[PDB]
Formats: C-alpha cells, sequence, structure tokens
DNA sequence: TTGTATTTATTGCAATTTTCGTGCCAATTTCTGG
DNA sequence: CCAGAAATTGGCACGAAAATTGCAATAAATACAA
DNA sequence: CCCATACTCTT
DNA sequence: AAGAGTATGGGTG
C-alpha cells in the first residue's frame, strides 16, 4: 500500500543522462567569457593565455 | 519580552540560574500554554551553549518506519535508494541542545530506540560500522503526567529515569494571579502596536473580569482573547462588554 | 586662462560685460595631484 | 591618455544662458528648463514640474512662461518647444511679413495640423477656403521648416557588434569560418599540474587530481561548443546560398528541423546554438536566427519565404504613383501576377511590420 | 544598419547639395571652402517604438528624416581648393555606384 | 573606491626607497626582509622558551626540524603577515630609552651614526601620529574613474589603459586568493598566490622598482601611479609649474 | 586463462509556450448617379 | 452637391505548427590483480 | 659622473 | 676592535 519504508528490493530503474554541459550552447560570447572567468577564479589549475 | 511576576515563576527563574553550569537533561512538565517552550529557550540561553544550535524536534511527526534513519542517519548502500551518506539530528545538534517536544506522544516501540543514546551518547549509523560519539544536552517537554504514565505502564520506566534528572513543573495561569494583569497589558500593547489601533488600557471592570475567569488554555488563550479584543476595539479603553466571551 | 573651470566662465562673462576683473580659484591639476597621491596610500589634505 | 571636451546642445544653451541678463531666480529657472531639454530640442516635462523643482512658493507660472519664451529664441531657434506646433510657430515668428505664403501656413499650423497629418487635402482645403495652388505653396513652406532644431549640435558615435562567424567567397566557393579574434579558449597550468605525485600529502593529491579533471572537462566542453557552432553555421550557409549572391527576395524558407536533420542533431540543440550569434557576410551582419522564416504557398506547388514577400511588398510600395497609392487589394493583385498566393490580411500585416502607413495616409498633393 | 553614402540628406538645404552628383559625391572641378560638403553620408538611428509625437513628425515631414542622421564629410575650416580627383574603394560583394 | 586585500601586502615605497624605513625600524638587513616578504625564508615572531631569538631567519629544512624538535613552543612565519606582526609588537619608548643609553655609554663613529639615525627615526615616528604597522597595506585605494578614462577608437574598439590593466591584475589575484583560502587549498599553492599578489600590488604602486617590470603588447613597461607623479613628464613639471594657456598665438 | 576498479565518452526527449496565417466585422474613408 | 453605396483597415479569434525550456546524472573501453 | 652603503684588508 | 679602501646601486643629465 501507500507507505514510506526502508527495504532491500530488486528494481528496474530509469536512465537520465542529460543537462550536462548544455547551458554553454545558448550563452553568447560575453556571458560565456564571464562564466569562464568565474571558473578560472574557482579552479587553481585553469589558466587563460595572457598578453602581458 | 517575558513576564515573570508570580513568586513561583521567580523561584523557577532562580532554579534555572542555579543550573546554568550543568549538562544533565531537563524535563519540563505542565499544562498547555503555560510556557514550556519559553522556559526551554531560556534554559538554553543562560547556559554555556548560548551560541550552539538549538534543534527543536516534534517526535510525533516522524514516520514509524524511518525513525532510525531520521534520528541516527545512514551510510551509502544501507538500503535500496540510499545514494549518499547522511547524518541525523544527533549529529546535527552536536555540541548544542536537542529539545524533544511532546515526549509523551511517543509509542512504546519507539521509546526503546533511544535508550542508549541519551545516557552514553554513542551510536551506530544505519549501515555504518564505526561508533559515533556526540555531545548533546537534552531538554524534553511534556503536558502529560509521566510519573503516572510509568505507573500505568504506558511509558517506559527505563526512559523516565534517563530523562528526569532535573524536573520543572510550571503552574497553571489560574494560580499565577499576579501575572494575569501584567501579561494582559503586555499583549494589549503588542497587539495595539501591530494593528495600529488606539486602545491603551483596560477599565476597572475589565481587570476584575480578567482575574476571575478560569483560563483553561492559560497564556495562549489569554493572548488570543487580547488579540480578538484589540481587533474589534472601538475607542481608547477596553470595557467589560467587549470581553463577553469570558463569561 | 588654463584650468580654473569656473574662473574661465566668470572671466569670459565679465569681459563681455565690460568689467575687467577676475575671481581666481583652485587649479584642477592640483586636485588631480591630491587624488593621485591619496591613491598611493598617503594622507595629504588641505588645512584650515 | 586623455580625450578632449566636447560641446553638446545643453553646453551651448548654458553658454547662452550665462551671457543673458537674467536675475538669480530667472537664472535658476533657466537652468532647470535647460536641464529638462532632450537632444532633439523639445521640452520633456510640463512647466509644473519645473515650478515644483524651483523649490519656493513665491514664484508663479507666468514667470516660468516668460523665461521659457526668452529661452526659445536662443540658437537654434525653436529649441525647448513644448510640441511640434509650438516649434513651427516659433520658427515662423522669426520670418519677415514679406514672405508670400506666411499667413496661410501660420493659419494651417495654428488650427489644422491633424488634417495635414492625415494627408486629407480635402477637408483642409474646404475649411481653409483656398485653392490647390496656394494650399500646395503653404504646405511646401511648412515642410521647409526644421522639425528637430536640436540636432544642429549632434554628438555620439554608432555602436558595433563583433561577429562570431565569417562568410566569404574564396575561389568562387562560399566558405565559412569562426572569428579568431573572439573564440574563447583555456589552458592547463603546467607548473601547478607538475606536482601531482604521491610523494606529497594525499589531501594535496586528491585536490589537484579533482581540479585537473574538472579543468580538462571544461576545455573539452568549450572545444565541442565551438565545433558545433561551426558545423551549424556551415550548414546554414550552404542551405541559404542564393541570399548571399542576390540578397533578399531569394531567401528560401527553412525551419530548425531542416538543419537538425542535415547535421544529425536535435532541434533543441540547433535552437540553443543559434541564440544571440552573429554572422558577417559581404551583405552585412546578420543574427543566425534571421535565416529562419515562415512561408506562404506559391502557385506551382512551391513556397515563398515571408522575408522575400516583405521585400517585394516594400519594393512595390516604394515605386508607386504618389497621387494614387496602392491599397492592400492592389498589392495582393500585383503579387498574384508573380505566382505568390497570399491573402489581403497577411499583406496588411506585412506592411504594418515594415512601419508603412495605409494607402490613404501616403498620398500627396503633387 | 549600414551607413549609406547618398545625396538625399533631410536636414540640409537644396543650395548646400548643389555641388553633389547623383551619388552624393562632389563634382570634379568644383571650388570649395570651409564647411562645404564633399561626400554625403547618413547613419541609422531607427527605433522600434513610435510615440504619438514621433508619428506626427513622420506623417508631416516624412519617414526618411526620422530614420537617419547626417554624418557627411565636410571641408575643414580654413581649407580651400579645387576638386581634382576622386577615388572610390568598394568591398568585394557590395554593389558599385554610378561614380565607381 | 577601495579593495579589501585577502592577505596583507607591504608598501614598496617604505621598503625599497633607500634607506628602508621598515628595515631601519626593525633593524634588519634588506635581503632578509625581501626573502621573508616573497616567501623564501621564515622568521621567528615569538622565540619562546627555546634558544630562538625574536628576529632569527629560518630556512625550510631548519623550520621543519625546529617543528619536529620543539613543536608548538615557538612561532615562525613568512610573508607580509610576519613583518606586520613584528612591526605591531615593538614598543617605541623602551627602544628609544635603551638605544639612548647605549649611545651615551658607547663611543664610536659609524655605530654612533647608526644609533643617531635610529633615534631620529623612532622620535619622528613618536612625535607624529603614525604607527609602524600602517606601512603594511590592508586596504587599497582606488582612483576615481574620470582620471583614468578609456580610449575610444574608430570601429567601436575601446582598448585599455595601463592603470586599468594593473587594477584588473590586482583584482584577479585577490579574487583567486580569496577563493583558494575559502576552500582550504594546499599551502604550496596559496604561498605562490600570495607572492603573485604581492608582485601585482608592487607593479600597481611602482612598476619596475622591484626587479622586473610588467610590459604590454609592444614590450613597453606599464605606467604606474609613481610614473604619473614624478619625472619631467609628471604632474609637477608638466601641469603645475607650467601649462598651456588661452588668448595666445604665435607666428614668424 | 578471467573478474573488477578506473577513465573517457555522453550535446537528447518531452511539455509548454509562443508565433503563424487567415476569416468576421465594425468603424472609417472614398466614389458616383440623380 | 448630397446621401447612399462600395472599398479599406485593423482588432479579435481560432486552429495549427514551430520554438523554447526543464531534466542532473550513466555507459563503455581500458588496465590491473589471482 | 657623482654620491651613499655593504663588504674586505690593515694597524 | 675600529678604520680606510673597493665594489655596487641609485639618481641626474
Ligand atoms: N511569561 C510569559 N511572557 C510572555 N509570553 C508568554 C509567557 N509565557 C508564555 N507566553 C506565551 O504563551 C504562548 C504559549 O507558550 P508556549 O508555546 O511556551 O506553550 P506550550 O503549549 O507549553 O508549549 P509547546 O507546546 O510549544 O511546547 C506563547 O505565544 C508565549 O509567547
Amino acid at each position: 500500500k501507500q507507505g514510506l519504508q526502508l527495504r532491500l528490493s530488486q528494481q528496474l530503474a530509469m536512465t537520465p543522462q542529460l543537462q550536462q554541459a548544455i547551458r554553454l550552447l545558448q550563452l553568447s560570447t560575453l556571458e560565456l567569457q564571464q562564466e569562464l572567468q568565474q571558473a578560472l577564479e574557482s579552479n587553481p589549475l585553469l589558466e587563460q593565455i595572457d598578453t602581458h | 519580552e517575558y513576564v515573570f511576576e508570580s513568586p513561583k515563576m521567580k523561584e523557577i527563574l532562580e532554579k534555572i540560574k542555579k543550573i546554568s553550569c550543568a549538562e544533565c537533561p531537563v524535563l519540563i512538565t505542565g499544562e498547555s500554554g503555560v510556557g514550556k517552550e519559553v522556559v526551554a529557550r531560556l534554559i538554553h540561553k543562560l547556559s554555556d551553549r548560548s551560541k550552539e544550535p538549538f534543534v527543536a524536534l516534534n517526535v510525533a511527526s516522524i514516520p514509524r518506519d524511518i525513525f532510525e534513519a531520521e534520528l541516527f542517519g545512514y551510510e551509502k548502500g544501507a538500503f535500496t535508494g540510499a545514494v549518499s551518506s547522511k547524518e541525523g539530528f544527533f549529529e546535527l545538534a552536536d555540541g548544542g541542545t536537542l529539545f524533544l517536544d511532546e515526549i509523551g506522544e511517543l509509542s512504546l516501540e519507539a521509546q526503546a530506540k533511544l535508550l542508549r543514546v541519551i545516557e552514553s551518547g554513542k551510536f551506530y549509523r544505519l549501515g555504518g560500522r564505526k561508533e559515533i560519539e556526540v555531545n548533546v544536552r537534552i531538554l524534553a517537554a511534556t503536558n502529560r503526567n509521566i510519573k503516572e504514565l510509568v505507573k500505568e505502564g504506558k511509558f517506559r520506566e527505563d526512559l523516565y529515569y534517563r530523562l528526569g534528572v532535573i524536573e520543572i513543573e510550571i503552574p497553571p495561569l489560574r494560580e499565577r494571579k499576579e501575572d494575569i494583569i501584567p501579561l494582559a497589558n503586555h499583549f494589549l500593547k503588542k497587539f495595539s502596536r501591530k494593528y495600529a489601533k488606539e486602545v491603551e488600557g483596560f477599565t476597572k471592570s475589565a481587570q476584575e473580569l480578567l482575574l476571575s475567569y478560569p483560563w483553561y488554555g492559560n497564556v495562549r488563550e489569554l493572548k488570543n482573547v487580547i488579540e480578538r479584543a484589540v481587533l474589534f476595539s472601538e475607542g481608547k479603553f477596553i470595557d467589560r462588554g467587549e470581553l463577553s466571551c469570558l463569561v | 586662462k588654463s584650468d580654473d573651470v569656473n574662473g574661465r566662465t566668470k572671466m569670459y562673462k565679465n569681459i563681455v560685460d565690460g568689467n575687467h576683473q577676475m575671481e581666481p580659484g583652485m587649479p584642477e591639476s592640483f586636485n588631480v595631484l591630491l587624488k593621485e597621491i591619496r591613491s598611493l596610500g598617503i594622507n595629504i589634505e588641505l588645512e584650515d | 591618455y586623455q580625450g578632449e571636451t566636447t560641446q553638446t546642445l545643453q553646453d551651448y544653451l548654458m553658454w547662452q544662458v550665462e551671457l543673458t541678463p537674467f536675475s538669480d531666480t530667472d537664472r535658476a529657472i533657466a537652468t532647470s528648463i535647460v536641464d529638462a531639454v532632450d537632444e532633439t530640442g523639445y521640452l520633456t516635462v510640463p512647466l509644473e514640474d519645473i515650478l515644483e523643482s524651483i523649490g519656493d512658493e513665491e514664484i508663479d507660472i507666468d514667470e516660468v512662461e516668460a523665461v521659457l519664451k526668452r529661452i526659445q529664441r536662443f540658437d537654434p531657434v525653436g529649441v525647448a518647444a513644448k510640441d511640434l506646433r509650438d516649434c513651427l510657430l516659433i520658427q515662423l515668428s522669426q520670418f519677415d511679413k514679406t514672405t508670400p505664403w506666411l499667413e496661410e501656413a501660420r493659419l494651417i499650423i495654428s488650427d489644422h495640423l491633424d488634417l495635414l497629418a492625415n494627408h486629407d487635402f480635402r477637408t483642409l482645403m474646404r475649411v481653409t477656403r483656398l485653392k490647390e495652388d496656394v494650399l500646395k505653396e503653404a504646405v511646401n513652406l511648412i515642410q521647409s521648416l526644421d522639425p528637430r532644431p536640436g540636432q544642429s549640435i549632434q554628438t555620439g558615435e554608432p555602436e558595433y557588434v563583433i561577429p562570431d562567424v565569417l562568410v566569404r567567397k574564396h575561389n568562387g566557393h562560399w566558405t565559412v569560418e569562426l572569428n579568431s579574434d573572439s573564440i574563447p579558449r583555456l589552458q592547463i597550468n603546467q607548473h601547478y599540474a607538475s606536482m601531482c605525485n604521491n610523494a606529497r600529502n594525499d589531501g594535496d593529491s586528491q585536490f589537484i587530481r579533482s581540479n585537473l579533471q574538472d579543468a580538462k572537462w571544461l576545455i573539452k566542453s568549450l572545444e565541442s561548443r565551438n565545433d558545433t557552432l561551426l558545423r551549424v553555421s556551415r550548414c546554414i550557409v550552404e542551405q541559404q546560398q542564393a541570399f548571399f549572391e542576390q540578397g533578399e527576395e531569394y531567401m528560401k524558407p527553412m525551419v530548425l528541423a531542416d538543419i537538425a536533420q542535415a547535421v544529425e542533431m536535435h532541434e533543441s540543440t540547433i535552437s540553443r546554438v543559434t541564440t544571440q550569434k552573429y554572422l558577417h557576410s559581404p551583405r552585412g551582419i546578420f543574427e543566425l536566427k534571421y535565416f529562419f522564416s515562415s512561408h506562404v504557398n506559391t502557385e506551382g506547388g512551391g513556397e515563398a519565404s515571408s522575408t522575400a514577400i516583405r521585400a517585394l511588398v516594400k519594393k512595390l510600395i516604394a515605386a508607386e504613383n504618389p497621387a494614387k497609392p496602392l491599397s492592400d487589394s492592389k498589392l495582393t493583385s500585383l503579387l498574384s501576377e508573380q505566382g505568390i498566393m497570399v491573402a489581403r490580411r497577411t499583406v496588411a500585416k506585412y506592411r504594418e511590420s515594415l512601419s508603412i502607413p495605409p494607402s490613404n495616409q501616403r498620398k500627396q498633393l503633387v | 544598419g549600414p551607413e549609406e553614402i547618398t545625396a538625399d540628406i533631410p536636414n540640409v538645404g537644396e543650395a548646400a547639395l548643389s555641388k553633389l552628383d547623383e551619388s552624393g559625391i562632389v563634382y570634379i572641378g568644383a571650388e570649395v571652402t570651409g564647411g562645404d560638403i564633399l561626400v554625403g553620408k547618413v547613419t541609422p538611428k531607427g527605433e522600434t517604438q513610435l510615440t504619438p509625437e514621433e508619428k506626427l513628425l513622420r506623417a508631416i515631414f516624412g519617414e526618411k528624416a526620422s530614420d537617419v542622421k547626417d554624418s557627411s564629410l565636410r571641408v575643414p575650416n580654413g581649407v580651400s581648393g579645387t576638386v581634382i580627383d576622386v577615388q572610390v574603394f568598394t568591398r568585394d560583394g557590395v554593389e558599385k555606384d554610378k561614380r565607381a | 573606491g577601495h579593495i579589501e586585500l585577502a592577505s596583507p601586502t607591504a608598501h614598496i615605497w617604505f621598503l625599497k626607497s633607500l634607506p628602508s624605513r621598515i628595515g631601519l625600524l626593525l633593524d634588519m638587513p634588506l635581503r632578509d626582509i625581501e626573502r621573508v616578504l616573497y616567501f623564501e625564508s621564515y622568521v621567528v615572531i615569538e622565540g619562546g622558551m627555546t634558544n630562538l631569538e625574536r628576529q632569527q631567519i629560518l630556512t625550510e629544512e631548519q623550520y621543519l626540524d625546529a617543528l619536529e624538535e620543539f613543536g608548538d613552543e615557538f612561532d615562525a612565519k613568512m610573508g607580509a603577515e610576519a613583518i606586520q606582526a613584528l612591526l605591531k609588537s615593538m614598543d617605541l619608548e623602551q627602544e628609544c630609552e635603551q638605544l639612548r643609553e647605549e649611545l651615551n655609554e658607547t663611543n664610536s663613529e659609524t655605530k654612533r651614526k647608526k644609533l643617531t639615525k635610529r633615534i631620529k627615526l623612532l622620535e619622528a615616528f613618536v612625535q607624529s601620529g603614525n604607527k609602524p604597522e600602517w606601512m603594511i597595506l590592508t586596504v587599497l585605494p582606488v582612483l576615481p574613474p574620470d582620471l583614468r578614462p578609456l580610449v575610444p577608437l574608430d570601429g567601436g574598439r575601446f582598448a585599455t589603459s595601463d592603470l586599468n590593466d594593473l587594477y584588473r591584475r590586482v583584482i584577479n589575484r585577490n579574487n583567486r586568493l580569496k577563493r583558494l583560502l575559502d576552500l582550504a587549498a594546499p599551502d604550496i599553492i596559496v604561498r605562490n598566490e600570495k607572492r603573485m599578489l604581492q608582485e601585482a600590488v608592487d607593479a600597481l604602486l611602482d612598476n619596475g622598482r622591484r626587479g622586473r617590470a610588467i610590459t604590454g603588447s609592444n614590450k613597453r613597461p606599464l605606467k604606474s601611479l609613481a610614473d604619473m607623479i614624478k619625472g619631467k613628464q609628471g604632474r609637477f613639471r608638466q601641469n603645475l609649474l607650467g601649462k598651456r594657456v588661452d588668448y595666445s598665438g604665435r607666428s614668424v
């Protein structure tokens, strides 16, 4: 019946596999650059080619 | 913000101040609307755990089959659907205060699940093989009579002596007759400020009426009566006619 | 004649009105210098 | 580096206010009035707002009116006008009485200006009690005036957009490439990544491993995004090829499904990729979504893009008789002779989208 | 929108356009002084919102005036001479005018 | 405006303009202070109960073995935080009286000059309202925008200016350091980030005075605030002692 | 000889909303015979 | 000249089609241990 | 070219 | 243990 329980069962589970790296396609160049700047701030091992 | 003018309430305040250095669990008992939550939060505020978390938990709102998972947490792979490890309320309230509200509504099969944690402070997570030790101070509140429930048999005798190291009993409002008028004025001022009315007191007959009604909802019923009278006021003083719901 | 912003306008108006008299003020380059020195972390200010 | 100061319309107006014998109250009122003037030369607020902004109750509205009248005669003449009629009357008041058609033009502007806005020439001629020749002369005199006197001092520079895709014609073939001056790119810090060894602490090792994996994933994502954009742009350019050779009127109708099938992707990906992306072509700069359009059926089983039909409508309207403009029934007939099967209501919608008035509001006396 | 080189500038008089040809470019052999127009050019300024006053202006004075603004090339003040040569460079793919 | 620096940074004018004010105040060689500031060597802040003085310089291996031997009996640091702690812990009056006694007793020529120099610096600091730790920067001022404008060029390009570039570099370094300190990154990375932040602040204040100079695309060093202030092309000699004027002309 | 932990390789389906063309008709403008 | 008649226009409607957005974690190849 | 400071040989 | 001499770095033009 309708209830909330913790149990050991054998089930066939569905497969979601998307929404990963999909939001970068609709971003324009400027918003993409802002996202890349945030990622550079948050990750030590990411660097951007510099002109200085 | 709180009114303590009856001698019994001042004795209770002295008791609370005398146990500010303790860590033993406390058991608060009384009727409904007497101020058990107020006393619990005042006990938490005056102790050494002032800045520590105060987790207030209603033990009657936890489903029967997931009681252990809620209280202790589980490890990854413990059951079907456990995708990541998760802690419980004893780890969440670690270093602070856990306030079990309405401990008398717990069933006999659920009271036996927290017999070792309250005294020892050590437990195992669901699917975990390492013993977790926590430092939590336990406050419990009830509106029943536990000392009679244990005699009847509806409350486990092993849990009453674990919880009731210190016992506090709050008298009903009908015996704290030195608090009725100060509380009435406090609530009247608060609700007049909230609703932007222009009432600023009671008549010499409304005060007499407020001191004879046997408040059975206690302070909550008094608060509701004062709020209702403020909402439907018409002048600058509240007369006996407005308080016709009393008697 | 160079960088008193209000003084330039007042002088031009007075010359058009036929009143050859100036009302000197503070040059703007000195204010720029004060801001530049303050941007170096040094407290420099005018007194009284 | 430093630029140079530029004089705007308000700077010129304040320069003239400075050299005008005003009083202190009049000078403050003039300052507020000049503050309330836009770049076209018109007053943007009612005089009540100016009177309230002055900040004292000793001043009446007629003083503001007098100051405004004095200001309106500054250079350029007609600046700070309340509306178009006021500007035209102010400009006319500076003309000598020897002007041939001054009186009739003044009468038309003062009384009947909405009729001239509706291109009546019938009720206006009846009310003015005048013939066509003198009416035409008065209208020509009116149209010689300056409707935007504040544009004499023009300031500002146009804004531009950096294209993401370049389309050219190399060796007779239309070629597509990405804009190398704006393509995003990243790298991996080798100095930081050279210390991912078990010799150091395990916490440092796990930190550096996780960050390195995330960096590589992000680089791969950027590369895939660029490749997808290039492929979609190339397919779009290959499908719409008569546009780049002969401009509009040769657009083909297409939807996202065509490109999605051509590149073997989902139309959601095609929709997301072509959002706010620009393409540079010899014909100009176009958004990638400009090449998708609806269609109307054409006799012979074909279809005609709504862009081509809009261009044809514009070209047909631009080459009509000024005395007898084409209605929508006429434009529908002139399109049916070319095989286009479009309704009257759709033609009206297309004309409205081009910001073109109806036929009765386009006729001229000449 | 693209800038247009044209002889139809709405905010200038007929006399000031007398030395320009049908393409908006000055004739060969014209005597010019400071302030004269050499090449007539307009810059787009159109907007998608039409206020009632803007509608009245467009109805009375035409739609071309409300869409473009003057950005012509003028002789610098203090300069005079005779036009002896004109050259036109056009990007490949753009249609050529009469002068070219 | 202002910028809240993630970690303290030293002012290059009070370190590199000879004689070094920080060095003369702390009585330390410039080489050791430079080693400490740019994360090359340690320095003891509190000696403790062991045989460690209050300004001894410790190398990496020396600090490691000191930790393995004594443990938490002392305190050693590197960077501008250590220098700031040393500056904040000194008492001016006791140093003044002790050095005056030493000068009165001892007789020499060079040492007397050194003691006189130190006495003058200490008394100048005491008489004025300044404090030594103010020579270490915690907050960074930001110039008004209209004094550092952007260059508009044909085609919509805005280019950039040297001052804006230096400010952007400082801001990027500060943001990265804040993020790394928030996530508790390994020390081997945060020390490098702090050193780079110190270098960026030095470049912003006085580019080229300390070691190398940051250059642009055409290999030209960027102009800093000091370049704006000093020189024949600076404010004093180009805009204040002489200027261009109206109502003037020239001819043959 | 195999069974298992690790590292690359994954840029679509399905609701929901918005836009399309074209008809009905009232309000508005224009045309024509007595 | 006038009043009836005809033509024009755009707001609202309606069904259909096209475009936009929410969902968030798996599957397979590869190298290593008994 | 000229001066101030740290390091090295000598009485 | 001081004192004179030499090498290095900063500033100017
Ligand atoms: N001394 C007091 N001063 C002011 N308000 C009070 C006082 N005592 C009680 N109240 C008010 O009475 C109301 C009811 O109190 P409380 O919630 O503590 O009662 P309870 O039924 O015993 O508690 P609970 O069921 O939540 O454990 C609250 O709104 C509280 O603010």
